[PDB]
């Protein structure tokens, strides 16, 4: 399964979570930004690696980073 | 006509699940609709909702979530996605805590959070042979 | 002659590829730096833009004018 | 002709060096990917975001520079072989006159000397060069499958 | 630094590193990156603004 | 306040000319990177994203059609002007079989005057392979003054179409209901446009082209031929050549149409004097076509209680296997411009290819069959246009599926049922493509390896294992027996290609029976295989344009997007555009093989010279039958052999063909930089170049960015097509002009 | 002489080339009639060929064994009109172009909408800058001295 990391440059704009096609990211409470929220990656087993999450990231060099790793039938997007 | 009365009025497509969603895992999405709206299947073509309970089975979590995202355009929000293992091993997936992941809910802990920016990552040469 | 020249090109490309691999996975900036100042190898990454820009200029110069003279003769 | 082909060789060397040096120096990161070292030497891309990041890894620089190495070695070997074919046949005036323009190369090296090779087997017979014509066609086929 | 001040970006992983931007607002709360800087050059993603820390910006004289 | 048009919808102003990108909501803010410049031209004609109203899109399309027709009229006016002023048309008229048509002279600069060839008739210029001279002769044009007046009329018509476009966008723009009158539009395009154009052309042929060309074939010089208007004012100048005009129009109105058999014939074959189709046959053909199309125009109900409703016709065509059938197709084709473009472009390209075939098969112009460069150029050009238009039709079908397809409006109809079993279609098409490719190409490779191994009796040849195209030979036999048996009123077969005598004009073969052997079997199956693979790519693009097992929401990404990401193992080129890109490549492959087959087969087994005793000697000498069955044969006896004229053209009047040969090779190789590489490398190289510019304080304000992934693919495919087609263009033209 | 070459005025193969080209042109001329424009054009071709060959002969041009003018670009002023003088001319023109482009970029870079003035050129300012490039060698060695030609550390750099 791929690896997804969140960095404290998160501004809690939720654009990553609402762009994930496989429900990998979610918004959790935080105290490091104005919005009081930070993205989390608790379901990386469903991560497919499409990187839509970091295409919607407005922070300078990203706050969500996807590191491709071992492959799985879920991560390979295999309907068969 | 169909196995269950709650199935959407779909005529069947050769784009549904395969032998994989009989021995590895299958995904089911359930929702209740006020109207028998006509919607597009994530796999094939057009299906008709039931004015009530609707249940659909798919081979991938992404297919169920694409269907759910389409449902939001019909003002449908109560859709819920489950994972079924080879036997009846049902696990609720998408509304994991009953609140959509885009809305902050208490009781969630940060997973995969690093307390630094990208520039603070360690040099790969110091991560050799571990 | 053809065999040895092809082997030569392969070996040169391999040398540069393994230099890139060394940069990715073996290079340590701390070892090549003493009190802020950088050694002879670490300084190659400071004027890297200068090196690449001048390689690009030489390549464009030679390509433009060699092709120009060849097409003029054509 | 030697002058022009040597300048072509210099261009090939400089461009291959440019690709390889750019890949080596930009291996640890760039503006499009300031954390490229965290993804390793060989990775597919960084996604369609930030305008598109096709062939952004250092391995892709090697991959692109292989074409330029093949082209440069092809130029070098074409020059050597044509010069020596004219020297051995005695018509060194053919190279000295026709090597200054591209059509000279195409007509007097490739098109001219390819006649014995393609007639390694014809609808009338074959020669001991038949295996070389078969290898010629085989190389063309593998080249185009690479194009695929 | 304050609103309208000109600062130099010291963050290395930045499309505006070593460049100068205009501070839009410096947050007074306990956020990690309070300084908001607006730039004239859009980055590769199209954005022209970003939040920076207090130690990642250097005011221009 | 008309019910069909809106008056003064858009003000005629230059203000928006000074605001580039005003049409787009995203581009209107102004450029920030160099990507804006490329996006400006990529969205210029995408009227769907510029307005949210179908009416505005329709009006823009209508005015764009007017602009295109004005451009076409200007091009035709230029052609006629060049024929009038910079051509040897008058000299070619007096010696069609010995003077090469030329209509473009080259200025004497930088030594380029060598391009002015010895085309004959005391003229120097570039030989013309567009066949305008033969067309003008078939029109009865015997003077360059008539060409000048046709050019003036073309200029006037081009201005008229420009004014019409301006008028119908800015002064009186039609409403949506006017555009959606598909019944009225079909009625008019079938009766008025097609039928009345055929009728008017039949009238022109009968009254101008029939007498003038008959006099020309009789040997009368163009100077003593009467002016065309005299054939109308004087019923005696035409009644001598065709002694049936003496009865006037009385036989027509008295149903005694047999009297007009003098100039309305049904002969078949070719004119022995000119080698083209009998112009009496052509006039009769156009008359019959006019009547048929006028009749066909009275089919759809427009404004009276009479005719058909296309909605009622489609909705009644259901079936047990097709569910709702064609229900909803009328709404699809009356609310989506992209669906109409798909159908029209596909059928238009197919029509162009059919035209290309019927052109050389039955030469319709005088002295055009013996002008081999003209025949080769016309066939190749029309086949190329057909292939491009077919790929465009597939592209716009995919665009309709992505954008204008409504799932609710197409419940259980044909479109829905096709998407529901797209897997089966694509898998079986994949199997067919593999079967056809394996067989055709592997038979070629088996022939090649048997020849290379010295086993000549193991080939798939005529003197070996033989694959006779018996079905095509049966059809050829049926056509050569048609006159008198199935077409009892025919005097000769439709084309001598099916069989018959060798038709020669001035010792040059015009048409001759095209024998089909094992060599034609293999190349025909190669054609079928390439066409099937192109169809596979395009149909996979159209069917999987909305969703798939990989990306269940591919329709939300649009028609044109590079990927969905490196995940799922890699999701490159999943668009539908990336399928029109690969399909463009495969169309290039298929059309290149088709034109190669045509060129070699014609040069080897049709074209040539006929000795006075009747011995036929061809351009190459019949090497197609035995040497076109191996890839080495194609490489040597066709490519290497017929490329001799291109490479040896330097210093001659064909040197431009060698230069274009080399330049097209250069462009084709240039394409591979964009096709093989990726955006990240070029962006990071532009980073260092920008560093140098900033170091010298010369960095542009518009930030330079590498071409987008989709634009990189588009540039690569455009350069690839241009280079390959130009290389084949120069090769064909130099070879067929030299010999 | 230089590199074993000989002057084209004494190169027999050069005159053979001239004679062959003239003979081909005259043979082409034979197949046309009287003072017709084709004959006039071919005669002009012959005259231009003769003039070009005569000018190349009397041009301090060195010809090889193929009878074609070879360029001596080692740097000697004797053959200075072959490379050195055209080199100076191009350097002047290209420096002019680069200088006016850089001046326009830096001038509209200090306005409210720098990017707008790059797709829609300020033709008055463009004309003002373009005709001022004749002093580009002097302007360049008056801006480099003042430090206004080179940036120092505001230039951006990648992560490593
Ligand atoms: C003595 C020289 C030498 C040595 C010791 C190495 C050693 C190494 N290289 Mg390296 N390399 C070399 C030369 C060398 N290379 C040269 C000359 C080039 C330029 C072409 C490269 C380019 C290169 C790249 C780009 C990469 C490496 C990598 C590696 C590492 C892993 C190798 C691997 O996984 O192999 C895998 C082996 C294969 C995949 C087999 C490939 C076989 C090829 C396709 C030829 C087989 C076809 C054959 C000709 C059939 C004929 C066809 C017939 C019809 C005629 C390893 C440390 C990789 C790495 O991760 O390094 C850390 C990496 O990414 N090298
Ligand atoms: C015939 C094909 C062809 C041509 C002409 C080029 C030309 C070029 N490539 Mg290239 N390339 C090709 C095929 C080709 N490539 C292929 C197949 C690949 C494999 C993917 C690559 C991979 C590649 C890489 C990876 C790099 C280049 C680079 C370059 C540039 C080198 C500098 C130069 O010569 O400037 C002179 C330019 C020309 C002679 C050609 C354009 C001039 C035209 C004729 C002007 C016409 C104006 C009207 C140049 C634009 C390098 C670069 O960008 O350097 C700055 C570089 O980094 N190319
Ligand atoms: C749309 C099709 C078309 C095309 C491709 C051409 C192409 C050409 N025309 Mg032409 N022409 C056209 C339409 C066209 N024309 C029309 C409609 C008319 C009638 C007004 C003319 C009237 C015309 C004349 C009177 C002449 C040409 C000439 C030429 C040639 C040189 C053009 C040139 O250098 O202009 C350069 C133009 C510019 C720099 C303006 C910008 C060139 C082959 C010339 C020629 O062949 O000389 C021997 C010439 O004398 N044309
Ligand atoms: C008998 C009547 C008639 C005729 C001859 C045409 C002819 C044409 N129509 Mg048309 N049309 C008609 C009735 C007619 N239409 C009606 C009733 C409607 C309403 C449903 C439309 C709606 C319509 C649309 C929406 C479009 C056309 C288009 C076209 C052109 C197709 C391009 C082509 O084949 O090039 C052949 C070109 C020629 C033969 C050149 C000569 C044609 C000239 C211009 C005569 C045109 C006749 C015109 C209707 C007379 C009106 C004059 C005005 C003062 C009232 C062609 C000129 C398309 C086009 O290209 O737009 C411009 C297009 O997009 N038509
Ligand atoms: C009747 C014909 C017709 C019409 C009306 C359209 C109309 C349209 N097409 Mg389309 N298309 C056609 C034929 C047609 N096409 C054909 C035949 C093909 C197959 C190649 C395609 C393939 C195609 C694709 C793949 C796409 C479109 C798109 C579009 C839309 C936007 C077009 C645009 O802005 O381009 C503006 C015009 C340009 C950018 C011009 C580009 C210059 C070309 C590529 C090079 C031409 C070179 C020329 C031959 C000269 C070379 C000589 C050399 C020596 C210089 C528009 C609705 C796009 C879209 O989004 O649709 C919604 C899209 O993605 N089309
Ligand atoms: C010469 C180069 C080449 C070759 C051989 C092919 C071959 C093929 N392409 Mg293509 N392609 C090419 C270049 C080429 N392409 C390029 C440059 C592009 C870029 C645009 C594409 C893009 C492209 C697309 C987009 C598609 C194809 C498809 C296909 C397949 C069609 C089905 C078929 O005939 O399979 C049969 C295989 C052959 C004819 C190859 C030769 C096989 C021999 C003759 C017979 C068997 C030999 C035997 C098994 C050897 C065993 C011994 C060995 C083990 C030692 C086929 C594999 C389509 C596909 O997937 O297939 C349906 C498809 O959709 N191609
Ligand atoms: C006109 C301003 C201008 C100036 C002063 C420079 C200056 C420079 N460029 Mg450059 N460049 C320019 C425009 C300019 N460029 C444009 C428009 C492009 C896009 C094609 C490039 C693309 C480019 C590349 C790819 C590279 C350079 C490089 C360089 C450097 C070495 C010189 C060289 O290789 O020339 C390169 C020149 C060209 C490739 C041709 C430029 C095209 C035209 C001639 C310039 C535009 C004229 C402009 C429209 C005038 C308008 C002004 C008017 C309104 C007043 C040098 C700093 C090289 C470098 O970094 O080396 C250190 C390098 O690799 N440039
Ligand atoms: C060719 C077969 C054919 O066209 O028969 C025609 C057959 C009859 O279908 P229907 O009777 O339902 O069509 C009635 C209306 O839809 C008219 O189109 O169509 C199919 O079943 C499609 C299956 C294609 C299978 C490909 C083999
Ligand atoms: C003339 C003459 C002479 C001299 C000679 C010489 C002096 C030579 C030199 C030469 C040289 C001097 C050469 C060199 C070359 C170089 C090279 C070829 C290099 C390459 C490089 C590379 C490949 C790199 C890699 C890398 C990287 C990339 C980074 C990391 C690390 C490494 C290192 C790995 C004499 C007197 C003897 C005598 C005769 C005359
Ligand atoms: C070449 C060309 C051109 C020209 C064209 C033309 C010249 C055309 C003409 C056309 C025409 C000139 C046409 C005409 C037409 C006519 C018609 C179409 C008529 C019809 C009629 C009818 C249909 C009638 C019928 C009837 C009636 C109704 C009543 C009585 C009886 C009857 C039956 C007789 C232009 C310059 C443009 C451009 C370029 C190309
Ligand atoms: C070179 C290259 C670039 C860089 C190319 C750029 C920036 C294009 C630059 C075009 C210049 C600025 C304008 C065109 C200049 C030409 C001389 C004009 C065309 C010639 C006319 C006759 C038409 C990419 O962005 C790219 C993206 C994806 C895959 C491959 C590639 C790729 O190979
Ligand atoms: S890849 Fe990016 S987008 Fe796709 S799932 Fe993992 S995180 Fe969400
Ligand atoms: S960039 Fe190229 S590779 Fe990376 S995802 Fe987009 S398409 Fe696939």
């Amino acid at each position: 399964s791929h690896t997804v990391k969140i960095y404290d440059t998160c501004i809690g704009c939720t654009q990553c979570v609402r762009a994930c096609p496989t429900d990998v990211l979610e918004m959790v409470p935080w105290d490091g930004c104005k919005a009081g929220q930070i993205a989390s990656a608790p379901r990386t087993e469903d991560c497919v690696g499409c990187k839509r999450c970091e295409t919607a990231c407005p922070t300078d060099f990203l706050s969500v980073r996807v590191y491709l790793g071992g492959e799985t039938t879920r991560s390979l997007g295999l309907a068969y | 006509k169909l196995k269950q009365s709650d199935f959407p009025k779909f005529e069947g497509s050769t784009g549904g699940w395969l032998s994989a969603a009989k021995n590895e895992e299958k995904y089911v999405i359930i929702w209740t609709s006020k109207d028998a709206s006509l919607f597009e299947m994530p796999t094939g073509g057009t299906a008709k909702m039931n004015a009530g309970n609707n249940v659909a089975y798919f081979a991938r979590k992404e297919q169920c979530l694409a269907l759910g995202s389409q449902l939001r355009g019909f003002k449908i929000t109560n859709y819920k996605i489950f994972r079924i293992y080879p036997p009846l091993d049902i696990t609720l997936l998408h509304p994991f805590d009953g609140v959509f992941p885009e809305k902050v809910n208490q009781g969630r802990s940060p997973v995969g959070k690093r307390d630094a920016s990208i520039g603070g990552n360690p040099n790969p040469a110091s991560l050799k042979f571990q | 002659y053809t065999h040895h020249q092809y082997i030569a090109g392969f070996l040169m490309v391999g040398a540069f590829a393994h230099g890139a691999i060394f940069f990715v996975r073996d290079y340590d900036p701390a070892v090549n730096t003493r009190n802020g100042e950088k050694n002879v190898l670490a300084r190659m990454l400071e004027h890297k833009e200068a090196i690449i820009s001048h390689l690009s200029w030489v390549s464009l110069f030679l390509g433009f004018h060699t092709l120009g003279i060849y097409v003029h003769n054509d | 002709g030697d002058f022009l082909v040597h300048h072509a060789i210099a261009l090939g060397l400089h461009t291959t060096t440019l690709i390889l040096v750019k890949g080596a120096l930009d291996a640890r990161g760039s503006k499009l990917m300031p954390d490229k070292k965290d993804f390793g030497y060989s990775f597919p891309c960084d996604g369609p975001g930030r305008g598109g990041t096709c062939d952004i890894s250092a391995w892709d620089a090697f991959y692109l520079a292989m074409f330029w190495m093949l082209n440069t070695i092809g130029w070098v070997t074409f020059y050597w072989h044509w010069k020596h074919l004219t020297l051995w046949q005695g018509n060194q005036v053919q190279f000295n006159e026709s090597s200054n323009y591209i059509m000279g190369w195409l007509r007097d090296y490739l098109w001219l000397n390819s006649s014995p090779l393609i007639n390694g087997y014809n609808p009338f017979g074959m020669n001991s060069l038949s295996v070389w014509a078969w290898m010629f066609l085989f190389g063309h086929l593998v080249w185009a499958t690479g194009f695929m | 630094i304050q609103k309208g001040s000109t600062v130099r970006i010291l963050r290395k992983e930045s499309y505006w590193y070593n460049e100068s931007g205009t501070v839009v607002v410096v947050d007074q709360s306990k956020v990690r990156y309070p300084v908001l800087v607006r730039f004239t050059k859009v980055n590769y993603a199209g954005t022209n603004t970003n939040n920076f820390g207090l130690n990642e910006v250097e005011e221009v004289v | 306040k008309s019910t069909i048009v809106d008056f003064n919808p858009v003000e005629t102003s230059f203000e928006k000319w000074a605001k580039p990108g005003q049409f787009s909501r995203t581009l209107a803010k102004g450029p920030k990177t160099t990507t804006w410049i490329w996006n400006l031209h990529a969205d210029a004609h995408d009227f769907d994203i510029q307005t949210n109203s179908l009416q505005e899109v329709s009006r823009k399309i209508f005015s764009a059609h007017f602009g295109q027709l004005a451009v076409i009229f200007l091009w035709l006016s230029g052609m006629h002007f060049h024929g009038a002023y910079f051509s040897n048309y008058s000299a070619w008229l007096t010696n069609p079989t010995s003077t090469k048509p030329s209509a473009q002279i080259v200025w004497p600069i930088v030594g380029q005057e060598v391009l002015n060839a010895d085309v004959g008739g005391n003229f120097q210029g570039i030989q013309i392979t567009s066949g305008f001279f033969q067309l003008w002769r078939a029109e009865g044009i015997t003077s360059e003054v008539e060409l000048y007046w046709t050019a003036v009329g073309g200029l006037v018509a081009s201005f008229l179409m420009l004014f019409a476009g301006w008028f119908h966008y800015h002064k009186a723009a039609p409403k949506l209901e006017w555009f959606q009158n598909v019944e009225s539009m079909l009625n008019h395009h079938l009766a008025g446009l097609l039928g009345l154009g055929s009728l008017s052309w039949a009238g022109h042929q009968i009254h101008i082209a029939l007498p003038i060309n008959k006099l020309l074939d009789l040997g009368v010089s163009p100077e003593e031929i009467p002016l065309p208007y005299e054939f109308i004012l004087n019923r005696d100048l035409i009644a001598q050549l065709y002694p049936s005009f003496n009865k006037g129009l009385t036989p027509f109105f008295t149903l005694n149409w047999g009297e007009y058999s003098d100039f309305l014939t049904f002969k078949g074959g070719l004119n022995p004097v000119t080698g083209g189709l009998w112009l009496t046959d052509t006039a009769h053909h156009h008359l019959a076509i006019a009547v048929l199309f006028i009749v066909a125009g009275h089919m759809y109900k427009t404004n009276w209680f009479l005719g058909h409703s296309i909605k009622t016709i489609l909705e009644a065509h259901k079936g047990p296997f097709t569910g709702e059938g064609h229900k909803g197709l009328y709404e699809v084709l009356t609310t989506s411009w992209h669906a109409q473009l798909a159908i029209n472009l596909a059928l238009f390209g197919s029509l162009s290819i059919i035209v290309a075939h019927h052109m050389y098969a039955m030469p319709p112009y005088p002295y055009i069959a013996i002008d081999y460069p003209t025949q080769l150029s016309l066939f190749t050009h029309h086949v190329w246009i057909g292939g491009f238009c077919i790929v465009g039709g597939a592209a716009h079908g995919a665009i309709f599926f992505v954008r204008d397809y409504n799932a609710a409006n197409n419940y259980n109809n044909l479109i829905d049922r096709v998407i529901r079993h797209r897997d089966a279609i694509i898998s079986h098409l994949n199997w067919v493509c593999i079967f056809l490719g394996c067989h055709s190409f592997g038979l070629y490779v088996h022939n090649d390896t048997m020849r290379a191994l010295g086993r000549s009796q193991d080939l798939f040849s005529d003197n070996a294992i033989a694959l006779k195209p018996i079905f095509a030979q049966f059809i050829q036999n049926l056509h050569t027996l048609a006159p008198g048996s199935t077409a009892p009123n025919a005097l000769t077969t439709v084309s001598y290609a099916f069989g018959g005598d060798v038709i020669s004009v001035g010792s040059k073969i015009a048409m001759m029976p095209i024998s089909l052997g094992t060599a034609d079997f293999l190349v025909h199956h190669i054609h079928a295989f390439t066409i099937h693979v192109t169809v596979l790519i395009l149909l996979k693009g159209v069917l999987y344009s909305r969703n798939s097992r990989l990306i269940p929401d591919k329709a939300n990404l649009g028609f044109r997007f590079p990927c969905d990401g490196p995940g799922r193992g890699g999701t490159c080129q999943v668009s539908a555009w990336d399928h029109v890109f690969l399909g463009l490549f495969w169309m290039y492959n298929s059309i290149s093989i088709v034109i190669f087959h045509f060129s070699w087969k014609m040069q080897s087994d049709v074209w040539g010279t006929v000795s006075p005793t009747g011995a036929v000697s061809h351009i190459t000498g019949g090497n197609f039958a035995q040497s076109s069955i191996t890839i080495n044969g194609w490489l040597r006896d066709f490519l290497w052999s017929q490329a001799a004229q291109v490479v040896q053209s330097y210093g001659s009047s064909l040197s431009a063909y060698g230069l274009i040969f080399l330049g097209a090779h250069f462009i084709w190789a240039f394409s591979l930089m964009f096709l093989f590489s990726g955006r990240g490398y070029w962006q990071e190289l532009i980073e260092s170049i920008v560093w140098a510019h900033n170091k010298l304080k010369v960095a542009p304000s518009i930030q330079p960015r590498a071409l987008s992934i989709t634009q990189g693919r588009a540039v690569g495919v455009a350069h690839y097509l241009l280079g390959g087609i130009g290389t084949t263009w120069a090769f064909f033209l130099a070879r067929i002009i030299s010999v | 002489d230089i590199g074993g070459l000989n002057p084209c005025k004494d190169s027999e193969v050069f005159q053979k080339r001239l004679a062959k080209t003239v003979k081909k042109l005259e043979n082409r001329l034979k197949k046309y009639e009287e003072g017709t424009p084709p004959q006039i054009a071919i005669q002009q071709q012959i005259t231009q060929t003769k003039q070009r060959f005569t000018r190349y002969a009397d041009s301090n041009l060195l010809c090889g064994n193929d009878g074609l003018p070879h360029l001596i670009t080692d740097g000697r002023w004797s053959h200075g009109s072959e490379f050195l003088l055209p080199s100076i001319l191009f350097l002047y023109i290209s420096g002019w172009i680069g200088w006016v482009g850089r001046k326009y970029i830096r001038t509209v870079g200090q306005t409210s909408n720098p990017t707008e003035k790059e797709i829609i050129i300020d033709v008055p300012l463009a004309i003002s800058i373009m005709t001022s490039g004749f002093l580009w060698p002097f302007a360049a060695w008056q801006e480099f001295l003042s430090g206004d030609l080179i940036a120092s550390d505001e230039t951006i750099t990648t992560s490593p």
